[PDB]
């Protein structure tokens, strides 16, 4: 029941980062990954043999409201058209609120997509997807 | 100390008398 | 001494981006776990230039007090090749018709 | 509380125009934004040495009621026919009514489809997608 | 009734089991299994003459919420980074909890991709899934 | 109104056989077959001047609640693992229960993909597709 | 539509007879016949003024999914090595199914080349290409 | 359906072996033959009197996914450079997996080459073109 | 699944090595190795009854994508006009990459060709074809 | 991430230059190299005994899409008819667009070929394959 | 965007003048012009000391769909027979389709090749390769 | 986030007129500003 004693993480303890800086009004984060695991077959049996690990596929899509001011673009973290090929590589973590303690970390996100809506009476919100050298966690 | 260059599983037993080498090892 | 310059040139650069990360002051926060957490992705980015073989994560800790934190890690340094000897033996064998 | 204190922008108080001009019972737009965004792979590692940009690419879309005058093809800008041919390179913008301030800037729009909807008991419906040569963060 | 009398199983039963330790909260399970079934044709005749089999293929993929310790990347199963390489092979079951009675094995997993889902006001979400080398069937 | 003599055939009247033995508690079982039908062109004109028939395919699915014991796993119709190819071909019936009389049948059915389902508190289910030789109905 | 009134010939309605037996599960026959067809030219004169026949170049070709015994080669009609040798004249003929009334046939013909093909997981492929002395029919 | 009861060799029934030894993780084993087979033609006649054989030509090839260990190399079959001198007659057979009976024979082969890729994120793998003296087989 | 016990080599577990450095960002490396095997015939007797061994056309190819500096020609590899002449025998090995024990060696390769290739958009990749004097290895 | 900080050359970090002129709208620069190796082999070995070089070779394509203005006749590089006799040797460089340093040249160039393709709803494009005596490079 | 403005030609924007008339409903064009360079080689050195100029290998390709009347034979520019004979010289523009400025003009077109496609359902098709003494151009 | 955190029991006040004695304190936005790293080789 009390943030200290539930055994489940939940939207509502944890806290987005971002170059040590905390996400403002993040309103979802998926992270995908892939193995491109395949099967080793031989002639003479139907079933693999073993599998074996190919290579490393890495994404992450956050959906945020947009900000009156320090949204994605204003903050430097993304940028329209020329900007983002002067633009470094950035780093992405998840931590709990209460011990300000890191869950996982996204070590060196780069945009891939970006996706933004306006509507008619209804709030303005945008969408944008990275992709990362390597995840991890410790600690 | 100076750097210089200059010109299977089973393991196997073998225990008897001959001359050399410390007692006992 | 080349030791001791790769180390000048790699504490340099990592005093140099300590700054701007934490020691820009922004605020206090930003706790011990993410310090932590830093540390490692750099170490990861000089792994990728093969610059130190590679390092152990687990034995990285981090304290801190007031507006100081204080940190311990380890690295394994690309490790150098000191001496070889060579022992040369001459043996013959007929060559025949 | 007031549109002078909310943090986040809405469709409430964000205005559209286009060629100099705001644009009457505007429903809704749509601004996706890529980059290629590509994986540089190798042999003896299984992860990404680094990640790369190598074609930019963006669209925007927008909904509108059907006007009974100054539509878009009685208007002057994307239209039907031949006149496509001289339909010049065009901007929009997205502006905040409440200061008239510049939220983003769609630099050198052209048209790529136009879709009119017309349904038995209902209101007529339009949605016209352009690309554009940049955005721009400003203000 | 009783769960000692009803003649099906159930996800209220049913436990989940995997390298020799029971899984605290997994919400859901799927098993694929598939075997190339291909139609032998002829010159002759429409139908086919007879199937066959050619190349065994399954799937495993389990659902569980993120729990605050000992999830799969802190409890050392599939994870995230380098430490893939590193995971050997490790076996998953199906148990009944009223006897402990095994359902089926899946022999030899190995991972294939994991998703972590993080939505406001939503508790977090987890989906792995596996390839396998054996099911069988025993008790 | 009463069983004898309605004129349209429904779940509740119709009970489904295999091996000689009735199938417990199935919840469905669709059967797709196709005659890969083609229409015979002419330069000349517009239209084909007839249909052929091209190959017969031939599809069935069942869908069935996991029984605790005698699922088609442990009554042999299906395997797991290296088990099918020691299986031979099986034929299914459907039959009207007031009478035990044959409706339709799959001559010598023969397993494609096998799906399961799992969980939380809710009804563990299964689902089989098989391929068949013919299918036909007498009396 | 039906087999008694189309106009067409199929792969269902043929059957391909070697040696007064059915070939079993072919995949294909393909045959070229080939005259070497020239037209003679002249001086003065740009355009040939009659074509002449230089060789009666005639094949056929035999695509087949390898029995588990009586293959071409175990029932005596392919060969290996010296046993090309004794391997006299074999006859070949196309057959229309329902009345085996003949299609066309082929008086003598004789090996050029022999390929079986095994793969991973698939069906087991042959394939032998025949040189006859002359194709011929009677209705 | 099963093993014992089809009449068409699949991938799975098969097992080839090469130096009295079964191969693990090959792939396809083609295997061509070429008789020369061209029939005299004959001044006075459009159409060729008999066909003869000319030379025989015989080859196997054989694909490999490359083992850590007994590679082609260290099972003696392939070499590199000048060694190959050294080499012998090797020798190979294909053989029901089912019944470790022979269906064919190589008697005496030698390698044309040894072709090798390793590629980004792929499994290498060898491949070997040999050519052969005579095939045969009893039972 | 692990590398520690997995029984194929992959495009992860190899390192490419030349004149002691390791390649960086290589995509493929293949190796075609052809002894010109041909039988000898015969007059009286068809086929051949023995091979032979001609030349050892031995070639490897390395593609490649153009690392920003120190590329082939840039470090000492490659070259260009009549700097083809001064650029003495070069050695390559393909390694295993957790121990570093050779795979296989090639004693002095030579340079065929070199293509250097810039398209729209996409990454700058390099072709090298390296023909040598003899492949060798040493466990 | 950015620019100055990637290390492999992308399509955005290269420029074309040819006569001290950056080019507009190319498309791919292909340059391909030949130097005609071909080791000298000797009776009483069957290996070669050095690779050695025959004849230099070099080609440089270049593709494009066709400008209203300063296309490669404008420009001068190609032409039409006998007037090719007029021309000179054209002058090619690749550079660095982030800094405008040469990565390699091109000392001297003549036109194979000039073709051309204009086609419905498409782009017209000029196609140019140099060939060329030299290429070297510095800094 | 706009034909006032655009720097690129397209499909849209060119015609293909042919006698004084505009070719209608083609669907591409394409020219290729080989000069047959060759560079001059020396003993004592391996590169190439000058290229030169050999055989003007002129040709345009035209691809067209045929008008129900007339075509190409019909409206007299292609041949049939020794109506090829009485053809004299044919002269082709390539025309910019405002201001109708030539791009590029053909003096002295002959046939080398036609081809006339008809197919089952589809359009009619037309091809025709022409060769040329000179092709030449006036801004 | 203007400010660290803040007492919610300890506000006190009095008032008599214009007068209103006001009670507060507040966790001031502290700012980082020292690192102290101990760097080791092994093997």
């Amino acid at each position: 029941a009390s943030e200290a004693k539930q055994t489940v993480h939940t939207g509502n303890t944890v806290l987005l980062m971002i170059k040590g800086k905390p996400v403002g009004r993040a309103q979802s984060a998926s992270g995908q990954r892939e193995y491109g695991t395949t099967g080793v077959y031989e002639i003479g049996s139907i079933m693999p043999q073993e599998h074996v690990y190919l290579r490393y596929e890495g994404t992450i899509t956050v959906e945020r409201l947009r900000m009156k001011k320090e949204n994605f673009a204003d903050l430097g973290y993304a940028s329209l058209g020329e900007e983002i090929l002067k633009k470094d590589i950035i780093d992405i973590l998840v931590v709990d609120n209460l011990t300000k303690q890191v869950i996982i970390s996204y070590h060196g996100c780069s945009a891939n997509n970006y996706n933004e809506t306006w509507q008619t009476n209804e709030i303005v919100t945008e969408e944008i997807e990275f992709s990362y050298l390597t995840a991890s966690d410790k600690a | 100390t100076r750097p210089h260059a200059s010109i299977s599983e089973k393991v196997f037993c073998l225990i008897g008398q001959a001359e050399g080498g410390e007692p006992n090892t | 001494m080349a030791v001791g310059e790769a180390n000048d040139f790699l504490v340099s650069e990592l005093k140099v981006q300590l700054e701007d990360q934490f020691i820009g002051t922004r605020t206090i926060n930003t706790s011990a776990s993410i310090i932590k957490d830093f540390i490692q992705s750099y170490l990861g980015r000089k792994k990728r230039d093969n610059e130190i073989q590679d390092f152990p994560a687990e034995d990285v800790q981090v304290i801190v007090e007031g507006n100081e934190a204080r940190i311990s890690m380890t690295v394994y340094p690309i490790r150098s090749f000191k001496k070889i000897s060579v022992s040369l033996v001459y043996k013959q064998q007929t060559l025949q018709a």
